[PDB]
């Protein structure tokens, strides 16, 4: 069941750059590889077929190439409309399979998150659950690590993150992380901490509160 | 210009069934191979099935074999995906797409598409869930003491979507409204936030306006520093 | 190996189509035939074997491949028969036929248009090779 | 020149035979056809053009070469027509006559004759056949 | 086994006519190109005509156009050359020969004959002449004076052949019988000769025996030394 | 009307020799040339076809080749059965044409003729004609020149020669020449001479008689 390993997962670039994305087939698939572009909430649109033929209507700056089991999509001079996700596909063997994707995102200077923690409201506590929220605002690049600590004990499996799409004005990302506990458990502890690690910070920043005040 | 318009998606319970259709125009669907391809929320693309009506051959991904049936009605220029015994993991946007055999350059050369899919529809959403329609509880994310942040936590609702605005649309700068997250309970949750100057707390009011049409729920929540 | 072909029989629009695939190249010959007889297969083979070097043909056990009339043609032409990438070329052909079908009145013409396209088409872009170029290359370098 | 063929029509035993000669090599294709029509010529050309690179064909002005149906096939296949090697036709008839008793119908006999014509060697054990010459000429036109 | 047997040749006067036949067996003559090729006495080979009955085509040398007609009867597996308005220069041995298209080597290969003729008949002689059958006069070639020669001059006969023996076949050693020469009169002449020991003259007798069947002539001539 | 120029006309050889015969076409005839062998009183037998293909059953010592318009038949090691006449043919253009032939004859040592002259018999003289015969016996090689002299006057146009085929035992030739005159003319003269020139004679030999 043939595998297409696509790399990299994510790629940072600027308008004007030469960009390259690769797809490695787990065994020969001959020339039967296609490339697609997909923008958020839109259908995939075909770019390249049979390894290196340019689909009708697609700008010449897109090209494809093959060496053995290695396939490359190249964008010679990246335009603003090319920030999107890209997928390879093989149709040499049924089932046909896709690479896992490559997001092309916009480069800009480093920006450290601003970080806030919010305790659970009292109205929510009445209901028997407590949500604690940590906000990372307006940061770049996208890679950030967010650890929850309850009385210095690192948490696991009880938090979910959500990330904004790259901001159309300033090209930053924002992130919320939400730790969820029962009321009963929330009340058995004092210090709720959010530790955030990101390249723009000389060292990890922790925001916290005491369930007391 | 050809096109494909899928339909028949919606909400359905595990074990349930649904029937998607894909209506073609600008071309004769009989003459081409048609595929269904799906995309789970926030995941990549997974091939589901195909049919080439002219020759009658069909084919299925292993993860749907036995449950799904692809077919076509040529009188209506439409393809169908009959989906039985649905599980949560079949939740996805479902696309139909056309596969041409070759491309003719208009001037005596021919190129093989080798299975590439030249036209896709916009897709139809299939959500597979036991959950029942329910409106959100809205809780303040309150500031205290530069820039301050504050927000609304919009919790435990189903299904998508919800809308959040601030001061009835008057406040949009510095607002971030996060993608909803599906909780292990089957219900969605999200936050909306805004960063503002510290000095403007206690001189300005901030109210989030939450609307969840599926349950006719509308909540306005004032957000102020704690006391 | 430059002399090996798979021969195979298939149907569309209630007509019968004989298909021969050259295995090393993917080059195809096909024709609509009036009935699924060994006689038709024999005639078809003589034609093929007169145009290209045919040494061995692979087929299945249908009676239109095991008759005397076929065996006589193979003995005459010096073709070895074997009974049990190719299933793949048959599907490519049907897809081509489907796509080009409306550019011809009868299926028999459509099939020959499909063969033309199959053999002239390029994979791997403007630089790629066609089945028709591959086969004359393979055969040309066997004679040296 | 590798893409040039002469196409021509002839009769035997009251039947009609379409013959196409590749001029550089002497390679032949022929078939018995049911009537001397442009439609039969068109079908025959499509087959030929799908098998070998055909660029130009020379014929005469018979109506079975100048019709729309032929001109449509040439336009479709990208074949140029010229109007106005009787040698390869005589060789074929001789071959046909000699094998004729090894086959019940003329149509089979003609295909046995074509097989022979294309495989036969002139100039001894080391000589080349029309079939070998044509794939050589075409192979070295790509490269 | 293939063969060809020609017939119909003979003696004929200028302006006269003849019809040669060539009967084939071991193969079907309809299926092949058949040629007539001729050879004037003591000359090389000259192509005369051909026919390929299957396709109906025929062809002629310029020196026979208008006078000769080649044809075939397939029911008899025979080819014919009708020869009208004959001249002296059409005198020749006439051969029919088969031209195959190809040769099959009996293991999947074929060779083009390119007009070569694989099988020929033994030929039939056509003599075109005003001369009339006539038997020879025989004259002694007498010895005189350790080896002596003597002979018979066999003069003014038509047509060929003549047969000469010595002492009814008893004497053969040292005999040379020369090829006939056609004289300007239209009649043939030859000599037969023998060398013998001188000592045997006057003690042995030498008689040549001349036979010319076309005129039922038979002559025995004694040959002995002279007086002067 | 295409010409095939075959050479040489005649050729002397020995068993074991390599022999080679050529045929020049007056313009390209492609590869459509054949070779035939013919023995005395027999039909031509095919040897080689299409320039260089060997006819079924013909011994491998026979081969053919081509360069342009020049065709060659080669017998690598001549056998006693190969003494015969050989002919080329082209069948690229109608009419098809033949070379004029090459006789392959047997080499041996020189041998001078013995020479005899016979006057006309008296029975023949009665009839009005006189035949005078000159015999050259058992000579090699074949080229010999025979001149008739009547009272020292060299004759012309009144004599015919005949030559035997090569003798099957000793490979020699024999030759008769016959001078023909009316009785009246025969009687106008005295000395009838036969002069024979041949490579085995240190100088010409004359045999003669007086009428």
């Amino acid at each position: 069941d043939i595998q297409m390993t696509q790399s990299p997962s994510s790629l940072s670039a600027s308008v004007g750059d030469r960009v390259t994305i690769t797809c490695r087939a787990s065994q020969s698939v001959s020339s039967a590889v296609a490339w697609y572009q997909q923008k958020p909430g839109k259908a995939p649109k075909l770019l390249i077929y049979s390894a290196s033929s340019l689909y009708s209507g697609v700008p010449s700056r897109f090209s494809g190439s093959r060496s053995g089991t290695d396939f490359t999509l190249t964008i010679s001079s990246l335009q603003p409309e090319d920030f999107a996700t890209y997928y390879c596909q093989q149709s040499s063997y049924s089932p046909l399979t896709f690479g896992q994707g490559t997001k092309v995102e916009i480069k800009r200077t480093v920006a450290a998150p601003s970080v806030f923690i919010f305790p659970p409201s009292d109205e929510q506590l009445k209901s028997g659950t407590a949500s604690v929220v940590c906000l990372l605002n307006n940061f770049y690049p996208r890679e950030a690590k967010v650890q929850w600590k309850v009385d210095n004990a690192l948490q696991s499996g009880n938090s979910q993150e959500s990330v904004t799409e790259q901001d159309s004005k300033d090209s930053t990302y924002s992130l919320s992380s939400t730790l969820t506990l029962s009321k009963a458990d929330y009340e058995k502890h004092k210090v709720y901490a959010c530790e955030v690690t990101h390249q723009g910070l000389s060292s990890p920043v922790t925001k916290s509160f005491n369930r007391g005040e | 210009e050809v096109q494909l318009v899928e339909s028949g998606g919606g909400l359905v319970q595990p074990g349930g069934s649904l029937r998607l259709s894909c209506a073609a125009s600008g071309f004769n669907l009989y003459s081409y191979s048609m595929h269904w391809v799906r995309q789970a929320p926030g995941k990549g693309l997974e091939w589901v099935a195909y049919i080439y009506p002219y020759s009658g051959s069909t084919s299925y991904a292993d993860s749907v074999k036995g449950r799904f049936t692809i077919s076509a009605d040529t009188s209506k220029n439409t393809a169908y995906l009959q989906m039985n015994s649905l599980r949560a993991e079949d939740t996805a946007v479902y696309y139909c797409a056309r596969e041409s055999s070759y491309f003719y350059d208009g001037s005596y050369s021919y190129y093989d598409y080798e299975g590439a899919m030249d036209y896709w529809g916009q897709g139809t959403l299939v959500t597979v869930s036991s959950a029942s329609t329910k409106g959100p509880s809205v809780f303040p994310l309150a500031p205290s003491s530069g820039t301050a942040a504050l927000g609304c936590l919009v919790k435990d609702y189903f299904p998508e979507p919800v809308t959040v605005s601030w001061n009835s649309g008057a406040l949009t700068s510095g607002v971030h409204t996060f993608p909803a997250v599906l909780q292990s309970s089957g219900l969605y949750s999200l936050s909306s936030v805004v960063t503002v100057p510290s000095s403007s707390l206690g001189t300005q009011t901030y109210i989030c306006n939450v609307n969840h049409k599926p349950s006719n729920t509308k909540v306005d929540k004032k957000v102020e520093p704690k006391s | 190996s430059p002399g090996i072909w798979q021969l195979d029989c298939t149907h569309l629009e209630g007509k019968v189509i004989l298909v021969a695939v050259h295995v090393a190249s993917g080059y195809i010959e096909a024709e609509v035939i009036p009935a699924e007889t060994g006689q038709e297969t024999a005639y078809f083979l003589l034609k093929l074997a007169g145009r290209w070097p045919v040494k061995t043909i692979h087929t299945d056990n249908g009676s239109n491949f095991t008759s005397t009339t076929v065996k006589a043609a193979c003995d005459w032409a010096g073709i070895k028969q074997e009974f049990g990438v190719v299933e793949s070329m048959n599907k490519e052909l049907k897809k081509i036929i489907g796509q080009v079908r409306d550019q011809a009145e009868h299926l028999k013409t459509a099939v020959q248009m499909a063969v033309f396209i199959h053999n002239k088409k390029r994979k791997g872009g403007i630089g790629g090779y066609s089945a028709g170029e591959r086969i004359v290359d393979i055969i040309a370098t066997d004679i040296q």
